[PDB]
């Protein structure tokens, strides 16, 4: 349907992604192209209103940050932020935001690269928290606009149903590039 | 009669100790200054040749404080311009000159101020740190990379340490560490943004009109501590178009809680580091290994080759967690442990196992790993007769652990029982030092089958000069007490009668893990005030001490200021019973917690002790560090140890000087022990009515180091001690 | 036998000079606060009566530190929360006490921390000064009016002095000048901008971990130094909507070319206001009368109502310009200047002629004018017996210069040879204070024909407590130098034989215009060491003293520290050659000014004295204040005096002190002589290699002033002095 949404405002991180649910696809003009791979349906092929649902997760994310989002990746991304799943087709495009757009670039470029949980006798056993495929982080909410500065640390005391020990966030910051670069998955269903 | 040991003998050092400092360059050889030359040395053989000749040094117009040496040897690295800041920070002026071309290199030099600099363990590599940030040099001729540019004065260090950790931590200025063949540079960054100052007044010269305030952040007990993080650069990849990128390592997440230090960094292979992380509450450790990653230019560390190092009883390690040693490949490692009885000895770790194997055991303590090769290991420990104030070298078999020699216990044993030792590069010979009972002699060794090459430095001289002079004895014993053997050491006067009694002074420091009663030659003041004056200095080992268990060592564990002070009175007192001791003149000196522990004795109302001397003595435990006093006392909160704080104070006890007479001496710039702990002691007694007297040494730090106040104050003390045992 | 004064009767005050204080509410009545309660005495015939009582003074729940009295009557100001700041400020908070209806005033009160507060001197309208700016009650009740609003705390300073002024200029916190009957209030403001400031560290109360640091704006010799402007705002135009008008009174065109400094303001009349404006260079003077003009509301200043003060050979006045004393009509004034022989007298001026012509002459000096009326002028001078240490009362007619009559060189002679007086607000009724070689004496005079009214204190208990007791005997008396009289003074011990031998103390401060021989008596250390231990101590006045002509005080100009050592050590000498001294047994002590002179005597190396006590001693006159040092040695630059600025310095003669024993004491607070004085001088003898013997007390200001720290340093100075003399 209608995708101003995405287009309006700030962008928002990669570890606080987030998805619109609904055809058209004019909008992969708007902006440079640089990376379309899918694994399950072939790019180019659209349905129209034949698709029984249509989602896209939305992201601004540095180029430079680009083997580490893969069909197989072992990096911070994957583990604390985002990792695609593919139980159904996606395409990813990863495509850079041309200027004189209604884009208001972030600060900076912002993720988690630690996000563990601490219990044990005293304090001794840390267990990594990593996500699923299609759930969000546990550490969002450690400023989910981004870092100030790089190599933050966040703490809090976990209540119960989520485990109940101290969960620790570590967060990385890399500088705004010239232009916008933004990420993109669109899932068919 | 024969001449003594006297005063202006000590000051102006007239009998002299001669030292063979080296500096292996090579499995087999090495450099040795002498007559103001640079010799290189074969090991087997002994045959010198001259590496650097007296005309070389001469061309400069400036004088050269320091050489270094390129581990390839071909460019030296010459200091000058010298300035001390503290304990082991400084700035020079470097210039390097070219030994192959024999001339200077005047393009791009090292700037000045320059505050740390160091080569890379093979080639040429240059690392220096400047106005608090880093700088890499590929070449010697060619400009430096800018590795970080954060640096920023008394905030942000790159490379180099904050006051408290080059004091507490480190020991040492540096805070850069090379890869084994030099591809990576692993440094430190320390934040002391909210770290509160320590002021005081510095006059300078007389002809500054206004003194100036030096400040100095600095963590006292409780306050807040410095921050660190630990960053990683690939010297490979240094372009000159693009800024250099600093992959940073994070502490493990049993750290990142709360407060935390960094403690020990050590390179596994060429793509393996260990780091080695300490909690504020100084009794949990976790050494982190850590992988590169060469797809992503990254390190990760494993959560399963973390190894926890706790105590129950007390603080982890003796000062600080010990230091691992890796072998070959880099997949297991040896390190000092404390067993369960309580003695520290090697236990042996695989990367990946949580367990580790002791393969020594022992009431005896390891004090250190020298050398680890194949099948071989090689360590100092006071296993030999018992004594813990010995120090010998033994080596032990890696295939089968009940295989163990002890290399230096045979070798001259009258008068050698203190051993250090320094291997070569691939441990093929050893150095071994020995300042025993006997003077100092130094011998050439080669491992492969432990045979003596030749003697090094023999003290023949020294030995000469001092058969025309009344020397003192050294008597080193124990007592017995609740069934614990406590060492003392004796300087006694000479020609020594046990019928006749004698004033007895009581050297003390009494500080966590020390060692006051060793078999160790000196010429110090208590040389000249047995020789000459015909005292008796003694020294003990009571509770706390170290080299001894954990049992007597951590007794003093968040009771600073209790057991020690208790010790040192009962070790006067069975002096006294012994029967040479005059129970009248009885004395007790001591510098920094040495002056704390002469202040609360003094202040303990016993009677036994007639005056006291206390250089530098901290007076409260909240205005000394946070590192030193949380290491034994813990944070000065209503929670955990506030109570102890407030009742170990040296103003409490400041009615019992009365029967006491104090010396109280500090210098004014100290940045150690500050001159606000002896004012405020001084203020303590003033209210009370006490006289005392007191000293105070312009412009002096916690050393008073400078050869006129060292000369001052010891003349001082000489005077005080004769005027108390009303010697004539 | 009998009982002596020893050091716990000087230390805990047992014997106790009493005194008659009072206040002279109005020309015949006066307000005497004896058991805690002020009355009001009738001065013809006693009549006393009680003003407020005691039970008053207990409702409040604070402790009244002082009270001050409406001078219609009908309000007092109660004094409480006292805090000292410098030897002449403070900070209070203020409550009024309505005398009517017996009530506080609770309404619109005056804030806490004020810094001055002083009444009008008719009706009740109240100024005061809160951070550094001038607020004006006219009725205790309704709100105040803010005068000025540009007051910085350390930068400008409105209705108060800075740290300069206030030591030196004068001597007073206040720089607020109501008019006479209280319609202009004139103030002066004070800006310190680039004035460097002094830093040292205060260790506060032990609970404080951190030691503050005390920086206070203090212009060294040759510093900036501060700025002053004068304001003059009538009281009667204040109004609550608009801001007060302040009219600013410019110094004369001879004194704005330059530095210059506001030493004087004196109300002439009731619309006219003098100024005395001095030179940083202190050698000349201006006295600027101004004229409120009623058209303008301005204030007009005449070119020929300047008179001018020089002095070719020195420095003008004593330590400043004297004041005025104005007629009833402010056409003309009397004012102490120097004589062409260099004594000071009393001139004659009119405000329009610059002649002025001397009623007085002689070889004498007055001291001050103390009261003037129609007929007769009252001062205070050394005439009589031409003794320099006496004073006394005298009275001249202004119609006939030749009668001058003595109002009290006969009352008692034997008893009384030094006095004071206060006079009644119509000078008809005068107290006289004698303390002279007797014990201290007050009575009450009518001034119509000079007869005695009544003896208010005799102090007749001290003479009964005193006759049990063994007390020393002063001798006045002179010696022959060169052709010219210098007085000393003597405190012999009891049953003092000629025949036999003393040790000697040298009493020293030997300042510029300063006197320690005269005829007070007085109950300190040397009545201690003189009736306890048989010392006598001795002081003697020599060049560059005051109150005998400007030809012995002139003599130090630009040559500090030369002419008053040699004096000193010619005295000691002479005193030595008298024939009742041990010469081996010869010490010299002094405080401040006194401190410098026994280190530069000490360090002459003239071999008379055998040891000596400098406490807070300058040591640089470089460290020193800018308007006492650049009154005597002018400015520190190479053009005038450097040489001497360099010459003159205990440090330079510190190879001289091997030969005597030096206790050397200072406060670490110090504030007049910086604590950098002292530790430069012992860095100075510990560089040197000389033994002597220090103290220092923490948090004490310049007068070492506790009842703590104040026992403590006269018993380690007597200590020390039974030490050098070898006393039991
Ligand atoms: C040496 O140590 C000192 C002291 O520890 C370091 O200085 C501190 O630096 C941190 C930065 O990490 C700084 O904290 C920020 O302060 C800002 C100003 O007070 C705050 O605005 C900011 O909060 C925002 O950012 C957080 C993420 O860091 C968010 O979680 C938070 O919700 C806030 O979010 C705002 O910003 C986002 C965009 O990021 C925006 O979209 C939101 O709407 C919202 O407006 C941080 O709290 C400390 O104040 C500094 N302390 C000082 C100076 O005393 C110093 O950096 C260290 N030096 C080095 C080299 O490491
Ligand atoms: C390397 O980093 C430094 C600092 O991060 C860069 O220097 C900054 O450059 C910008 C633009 O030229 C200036 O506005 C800043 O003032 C500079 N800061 C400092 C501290 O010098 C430098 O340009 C970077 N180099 C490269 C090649 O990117
Ligand atoms: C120094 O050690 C590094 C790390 O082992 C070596 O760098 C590797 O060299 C091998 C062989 O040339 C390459 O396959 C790797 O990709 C290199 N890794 C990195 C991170 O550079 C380097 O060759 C060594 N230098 C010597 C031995 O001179
Ligand atoms: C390190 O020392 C602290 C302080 O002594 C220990 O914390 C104590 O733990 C015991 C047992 O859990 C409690 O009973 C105490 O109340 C704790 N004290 C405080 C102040 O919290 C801590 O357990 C030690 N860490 C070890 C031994 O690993
Ligand atoms: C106090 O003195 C300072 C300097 O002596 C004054 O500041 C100056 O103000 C003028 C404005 O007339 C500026 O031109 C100068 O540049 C200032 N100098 C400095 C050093 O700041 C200040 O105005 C004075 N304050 C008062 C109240 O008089
Ligand atoms: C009296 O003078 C003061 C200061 O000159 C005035 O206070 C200022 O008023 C202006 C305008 O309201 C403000 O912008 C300033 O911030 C004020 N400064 C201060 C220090 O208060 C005050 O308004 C004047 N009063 C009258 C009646 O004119
Ligand atoms: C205090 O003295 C002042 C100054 O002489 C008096 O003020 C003048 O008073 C006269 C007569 O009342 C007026 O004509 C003038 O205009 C006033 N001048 C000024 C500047 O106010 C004042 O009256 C005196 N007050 C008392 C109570 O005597
Ligand atoms: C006040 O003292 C200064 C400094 O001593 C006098 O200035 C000197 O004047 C004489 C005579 O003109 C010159 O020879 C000197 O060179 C001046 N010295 C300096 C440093 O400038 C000044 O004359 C004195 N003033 C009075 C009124 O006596
Ligand atoms: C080098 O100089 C020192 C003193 O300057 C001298 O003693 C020595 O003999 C010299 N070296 C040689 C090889 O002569
Ligand atoms: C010592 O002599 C041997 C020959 O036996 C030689 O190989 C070696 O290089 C010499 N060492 C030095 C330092 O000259
Ligand atoms: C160090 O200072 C000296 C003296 O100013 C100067 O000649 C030299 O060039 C400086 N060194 C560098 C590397 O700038
Ligand atoms: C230390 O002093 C505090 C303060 O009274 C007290 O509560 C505590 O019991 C004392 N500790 C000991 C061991 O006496
Ligand atoms: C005492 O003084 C009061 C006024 O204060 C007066 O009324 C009274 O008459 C005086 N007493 C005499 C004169 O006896
Ligand atoms: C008023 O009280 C004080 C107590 O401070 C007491 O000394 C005095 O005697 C009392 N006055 C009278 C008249 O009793
Ligand atoms: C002064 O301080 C006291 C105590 O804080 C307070 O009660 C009083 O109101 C203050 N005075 C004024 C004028 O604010
Ligand atoms: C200071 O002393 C030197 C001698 O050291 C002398 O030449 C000079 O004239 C003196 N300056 C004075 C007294 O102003």
């Amino acid at each position: 349907c209608d995708f101003t949404p995405m287009l309006v405002g700030v962008p928002p991180q990669v570890y606080n992604f987030k998805r619109l649910v609904f055809n058209l696809t004019k909008l992969l003009s708007l902006f440079m192209v640089n990376e379309f791979s899918c694994n399950g349906i072939s790019p180019d092929a659209i349905a129209r209103g034949c698709y029984s649902s249509l989602t896209v997760d939305y992201f601004a994310y540095p180029l430079s940050m680009r083997s580490y989002i893969q069909p197989g990746s072992a990096g911070d991304i994957s583990l604390y932020n985002y990792k695609q799943s593919f139980a159904n087709p996606t395409c990813r495009v990863l495509a850079t935001a041309p200027a004189n757009l209604t884009l208001t670039k972030p600060s900076a470029y912002g993720y988690f690269q630690k996000c563990s949980r601490v219990s044990g006798e005293h304090n001794s056993v840390e267990t990594p928290l990593y996500i699923n495929p299609g759930e969000y982080s546990i550490c969002r909410s450690f400023s989910p606009y981004g870092f100030s500065e790089d190599g933050e640390v966040f703490r809090r005391q976990l209540t119960q149903y989520e485990g109940g020990g101290i969960l620790v966030g570590v967060g990385a910051k890399l500088a705004m590039t010239d232009k916008l670069e933004m990420g993109f998955i669109i899932s068919v269903q | 009669s024969r001449k003594t040991y006297t005063l202006t003998d000590y000051l102006k050092n007239t009998y002299r100790l001669k030292l063979y400092s080296l500096r292996w360059i090579s499995d087999h050889e090495y450099l040795y200054k002498q007559e103001n030359n640079i010799l290189v040395f074969n090991a087997e053989y002994g045959n010198s040749s001259v590496f650097l000749e007296n005309s070389t040094f001469d061309e400069f117009g400036h004088s050269i404080n320091d050489y270094s040496i390129s581990p390839d040897g071909q460019f030296i690295l010459l200091e000058y311009n010298y300035v001390k800041q503290w304990r082991h920070s400084y700035t020079a002026s470097y210039d390097i000159y070219d030994l192959n071309k024999r001339q200077l290199i005047t393009e791009e030099r090292i700037p000045n101020n320059t505050q740390w600099v160091t080569w890379s363990p093979v080639g040429h590599k240059l690392a220096y740190v400047w106005n608090n940030d880093i700088y890499v040099k590929i070449e010697p001729n060619l400009p430096s990379y800018r590795i970080t540019w954060t640096g920023k004065e008394d905030i942000i260090y790159n490379g180099i340490t904050d006051w408290v950790y080059e004091e507490e931590v480190f020991s040492a200025y540096s805070a850069l560490w090379w890869s084994p063949n030099g591809t990576f540079l692993a440094y430190a960054q320390f934040n002391d943004t909210e770290v509160p100052l320590i002021e005081y007044s510095f006059y300078s010269d007389e002809s500054l009109q206004y003194p100036k305030t030096v400040r100095v952040p600095y963590p006292k007990a409780g306050a807040v501590n410095p921050t660190v993080k630990f960053f990683v650069v690939n010297t490979d990849s240094l372009s000159s178009v693009t800024n250099a990128t600093s992959i940073q390592i994070t502490a493990p997440a049993s750290m990142l809680i709360g407060d935390h230090y960094l403690c020990d960094v050590t390179w596994a292979t060429q793509e393996r580091i260990s780091l080695q992380w300490l909690r504020r509450i100084q009794n949990y450790s976790v050494m982190d290994i850590c992988d590169y990653d060469e797809s992503s230019g990254r390190w990760n560390c494993l959560v399963a080759r973390q190894h926890i190092e706790m105590s129950t009883t007390g603080w982890v390690g003796r000062f600080r967690p010990s230091e691992p040693h890796f072998t070959l490949d880099g997949n297991s490692f040896y390190k000092i442990i404390s067993n369960e009885e309580g003695y520290r000895h090697i236990c042996y770790f695989q990367i990946d196992k949580k367990d580790c194997t002791f393969i020594t055991k022992g009431t005896w303590e390891v004090i250190g790993i020298e050398a680890l090769t194949s099948d071989y290991l090689y360590y100092i420990s006071n296993e030999y007769k018992g004594m813990p104030g010995g120090r010998n070298l033994y080596k032990i078999q890696l295939s089968d652990y009940t295989k163990v020699t002890c290399l230096s216990c045979e070798l001259n044993p009258e008068r050698c029982q203190y051993y250090s030792v320094s291997f070569s590069k691939e441990a093929k010979y050893y150095q071994l030092r020995c300042s025993g009972p006997g003077l100092p002699l130094y011998t050439l060794h080669s491992s492969v089958n432990d045979k003596g090459l030749r003697v090094l430095e023999d003290n023949s001289a020294l030995d000469k000069m001092l058969q025309n002079v009344q020397m003192p004895s050294k008597k080193l014993d124990f007592i017995i007490l609740n069934e614990t053997k406590f060492w003392y050491q004796m300087i006694l006067p000479p020609h020594f009668d046990k019928s006749k009694k004698y004033p007895l002074l009581l050297d003390v420091y009494a500080g966590p893990c020390s060692q006051k009663a060793d078999t160790v030659f000196r010429l110090n003041w208590a040389t000249y005030l047995a020789s000459t004056e015909n005292i008796i200095v003694a020294s003990f080992d009571g509770r706390g001490s170290g080299y001894q268990g954990d049992k007597i060592m951590h007794a003093i564990n968040r009771r600073l200021g209790t057991f020690e002070v208790e010790d040192q009175i009962e070790a006067a007192r069975q002096f006294s019973k012994m029967g040479f001791v005059d129970n009248k003149r009885i004395a007790i000196w001591g510098w920094s917690y040495g002056g704390y522990v002469t202040s609360m004795v003094l202040g303990s109302g016993s009677g036994v002790f007639k005056c006291g001397i206390a250089v530098a003595p901290v007076s409260r435990w909240e205005y000394y560090d946070s590192v030193y006093t949380e290491r034994y006392m813990g944070l000065p909160t209503p929670e955990d140890n506030l109570d102890h704080y407030r009742n170990s104070t040296v103003m409490s006890r400041a009615e019992n000087f009365k029967q006491v007479e104090y010396l109280l001496i500090h210098g004014t710039a100290d940045d150690n022990v500050h001159f606000q702990q002896s004012a405020q002691i001084s203020k303590a007694l003033v209210d009370v009515g006490v006289d005392f007297q007191a000293m105070w040494y312009t412009d002096e730090d916690h050393g008073i180091a400078s050869s006129t106040a060292h000369q001052h104050i010891y003349t001082h003390m000489s005077h005080f001690i004769k005027q108390c045992f009303s010697l004539p």
